[PDB]
């Protein structure tokens, strides 16, 4: 029989790679199914008049389709001067 | 000899050290004793004379640091740095367990915000990890009665009592049937690392005009948050954009890699804070680089 | 003609009276009508994806019928040890 | 003589004072000069040698206080205390104006959260106060171009340009036709005093367990707020329930009126902060009492 094989180093890591990461829930169907189920099971037990500020920020973040990595990617846009100016304007 | 007690998340160690002992020698006995090789993430914390939580410098003597003169000297062994990805970077059982217990502690105490659905899923993995497979013979009504399963905020938002919570959680425990204890720990950490506040060191800071804001230092860079929102940062600087960091009293200056962009400057309320920020930036920057180009 | 009049001091102030106060918008019908009008006028200019934490806290407060004085009343309930205990538990 | 400059919200005063001058003597010259009789609400603030905003003690000499050695000495005349109700406590024109400009400044800078509808209604009263009745002849396109009418937050949330804003505000200006300038100022203050953060001095504090919270000190009492929500306090103590306040370094202790209840204790990050809290509690408590039983 016959066989061949090229030999080369395929460097997988990369600077700023964290900006392209996805969440476990997005890459793990079982975790995603579990969280969907838990959302249903708790819908009835939840007292909607007891929302903390973080609860409201979080729900709004989900409504707008935000995640940790997508936000990191987004907030690093622009050049250094633009971001420093936004910082001073905060 | 000086009496010392070092507490990890699940173990307590008692050491007797000579006055000559440096933080580095003490750290080596600890990691040695617990069988921990992934040491770079860890540190020893203590309460100083003034009452501040402080990381013991490794290059100096233990006695020459402002350790709260008492006996034994009390230190907490904790992760000072977090991996970017747990499945890749936390190879040992002891490492995973230590990160899991610490992270769980922050979730349970609401240091890290975690939404209710995720908090219950996490609680169920923590239960599989502690108890192993649900067993109707051993795990009778009340087996979870002494466990801190959820952050107080989640309990206060749902019209459920202790028993209802245990029953709901038991269903989920039962769901993970067959999952090894180590895999429940890792699954817990994989979900937890996606939380917005996970692994972030937050510092109260002001811009030139005196606005109150939060600086977040983590494994991936520097982030600026609005005072009221610590989940979603508004501005961010990746590590590769920073060339130098330094501080003069309350003022902290971050020099960008080029020349055309001005210095990123902010003001900390204490010099102690800036020293912590510097230590944290340096450590995270170094490990960040090390993962990419060893 | 004839007239009579009783003479007595009618003390109108009172400790913790703030608890029973109402807002100007509740006591002023013109202000209340102005605010209602402004809510309509701005509804279509608003970018609903730009909501600060305080905006959310405020809208939730309104949803639940809160106001500064009603809350002051509510949060002062209970005795001093109960409130100090809640404080420690925060 | 020592050169001194005292700035109110809409006026600048220059005074030459002898080294012998005490805060009280300087204050008296200022209120005397501006024709202000409702002085109990006001104070003189200055930047100290360390760079901290500080209220000038009236019973000590100006020169004996850590005033930022420079010339002239710069002081800001501001309200340190707020009335419980503006329509019953602010009798003079100068007093109303001063409170209005200071409150408006906090609204415009977002120190005091104000929802959008209210912010626009406030802007329209502020316009009527500044310009009097809308007049098609004088108030042409662009008459509000140099005015700070709204907090930046409100501008960022609505898809309106500068001109659209100034057209919508004009409609509202027009609406208050006939309203005297003093009545627009009063109406503005009536609405503003209902805002949750209005008149509240906030202080970062910690409980026994180290939880980060906010202490609010205002005309009515003491309030405790969650770190993320300064609009709705969770706990409150009316003045009549406090018998004594005091501090030992970072520890502050509030003693209740009875004996059965324990002491309400919290920790401030600096002694400086506890000194400010004590001064503010004392002042608001005294004026609270003085309104009820004179």
């Amino acid at each position: 029989a016959e066989a061949s094989a090229d030999l080369r180093a395929d460097a997988m890591a990369k600077d700023r790679s964290e900006e392209e990461r996805t969440t476990e829930a997005e890459k793990n169907e079982r975790v995603q199914k579990h969280l969907k189920a838990l959302t249903s099971e708790l819908a009835n037990a939840r007292d909607e008049s007891k929302k903390t500020a973080n609860d409201m920020i979080h729900a709004e973040n989900m409504r707008l389709g935000r995640d940790k990595y997508k936000t990191l990617r987004q907030i690093r846009q622009g050049n250094t001067k633009q971001r420093i100016d936004e910082f001073e304007s905060m | 000899t000086i009496s010392v007690r070092v507490t990890t998340m699940d173990a307590e160690l008692e050491f007797a050290i000579q006055p000559n002992t440096t933080g580095k020698q003490l750290f080596d006995q600890v990691v040695k004793t617990i069988g921990l090789r992934e040491v770079w993430f860890f540190g020893l914390q203590y309460q100083d004379t003034k009452g501040f939580s402080t990381w013991l410098k490794l290059n100096k003597k233990v006695t020459a640091q402002d350790v709260r003169k008492e006996s034994p000297l009390l230190f907490k062994f904790r992760a000072k740095f977090y991996p970017e990805d747990v499945s890749e970077e936390l190879i040992q059982d002891i490492t995973q367990r230590l990160f899991f217990l610490q992270v769980k502690e922050g979730i349970l105490n609401d240091d890290i915000y975690c939404p209710p659905e995720t908090a219950v899923l996490l609680a169920s993995y923590a239960v599989q990890s502690k108890y192993g497979d649900f067993n109707k013979e051993v795990h009778k009504s009340g087996y979870l009665a002494g466990d801190k399963l959820l952050p107080q905020r989640v309990l206060e938002q749902h019209k459920l009592n202790k028993d209802q919570w245990e029953e709901r959680i038991q269903v989920w425990h039962e769901e993970h049937r067959g999952m090894l204890r180590e895999d429940a720990v890792l699954e817990y950490l994989k979900i937890a690392q996606d939380l917005e506040m996970y692994g972030v060191n937050y510092f109260s800071i002001k811009n030139k005009k005196g606005s109150e804001l939060w600086l977040g230092v983590d494994a991936l860079g520097l982030n600026i948050y609005e005072q009221n929102d610590r989940l979603t940062p508004k501005i961010g600087f990746p590590w590769s954009e920073i060339r130098n960091i330094s501080f003069n009293d309350k003022k902290f200056v971050i020099k960008p890699i080029d020349k055309k962009a001005p210095d990123f400057v902010f003001y900390a309320p204490r010099l102690r804070i800036n020293k912590r920020i510097l230590a944290l930036c340096m450590g995270n920057h170094e490990l960040y680089m090390r993962r990419r180009k060893p």
